[PDB]
């Protein structure tokens, strides 16, 4: 419904697009030697571009460069793992560039605890069999990236009044594409809960990469402390 | 203090 959705969500499908992955990063999952080592690199190559590419996305979305600005660095080092989440959901789910199965692998030796690797990829076989969209994956990743809730945000406030509008046109296009199950908004909406529990886990990956020696970007570090 | 979070924000 309503024309104003419109003007606020294919703004926001603008920027959903405006980049993707730099060739110069993704062909290197193929030419290159398959090593614990250079696997976590390739790795580090691929959350260091992902995380430059949502600060411009984030920085396009209705109103987030009007919101006070001790409070949007914490929306994005509150929601960087969780939106990188949603953008390698959709390679998975859609095998577009990413060279799903050999990626897949190049993560499943990299050092992970074997604890944390199998939630992950359940999470991407079960966000797989919803057939998601991509104006679906789109505002998925706006709201996550405006939670209100998140952590030593002052003005919660002010995060309701823009990620409430986003909710809406969500709903209001489980509405057209699928009229048949009211329930796949609720459905969509659980995959927020689920990022959640992760970003719970990925604290602890972390902390066990750099036990071992593991370096990070100097801007992994900086929105991961 | 979200020294190269600020600087990729203003660009
Ligand atoms: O636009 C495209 O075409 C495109 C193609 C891709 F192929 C692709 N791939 C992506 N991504 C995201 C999340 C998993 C995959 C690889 C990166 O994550 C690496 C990571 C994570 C991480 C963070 C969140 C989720 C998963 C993660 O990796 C993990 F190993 F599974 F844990 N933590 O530390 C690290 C590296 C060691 C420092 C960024 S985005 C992306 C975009």
């Amino acid at each position: 419904l309503t024309p104003d959705q419109q003007t606020l969500l294919h703004f926001i499908m603008d920027s959903y697009n405006k980049q993707r992955m730099p060739q110069e990063i993704t062909n290197k999952i193929l030419k290159e030697e398959f090593s614990a080592e250079e696997n976590f690199l390739i790795l580090t190559e691929m959350a260091t571009n992902h995380v430059q590419v949502l600060v411009e996305f984030t920085k396009k979305l209705p109103g987030f460069q009007t919101l006070d600005h001790e409070d949007q660095i914490a929306l994005l080092k509150g929601s960087a793992v969780e939106a990188m989440f949603l953008r390698s959901a959709e390679i998975f789910n859609k095998k577009l560039s990413g060279h799903s199965d050999l990626l897949e692998e190049r993560i499943r030796n990299s050092g992970i605890s074997d604890e944390y690797i199998t939630p992950m990829f359940s999470f991407y076989k079960s966000i797989g069999e919803l057939k998601m969209t991509q104006e679906e994956y789109a505002l998925l990743t706006a709201i996550v990236i405006l939670s209100p809730d998140r952590q030593y945000i002052k003005d919660r406030e002010a995060v309701e009044k823009l990620q409430e509008p986003l909710l809406d046109v969500l709903q209001k296009l489980c509405k057209i594409h699928q009229p048949e199950n009211p329930q796949h908004f609720a459905c969509l909406l659980g995959r927020l809960t689920e990022l959640r529990t992760f970003n719970h886990h990925h604290a602890e990956m972390l902390m066990s990469w750099r036990v071992n020696d593991h370096k990070f970007t100097p801007l992994l570090c900086e929105i991961w402390d | 203090e979200n020294a190269l979070l600020r600087y990729l924000l203003d660009k």
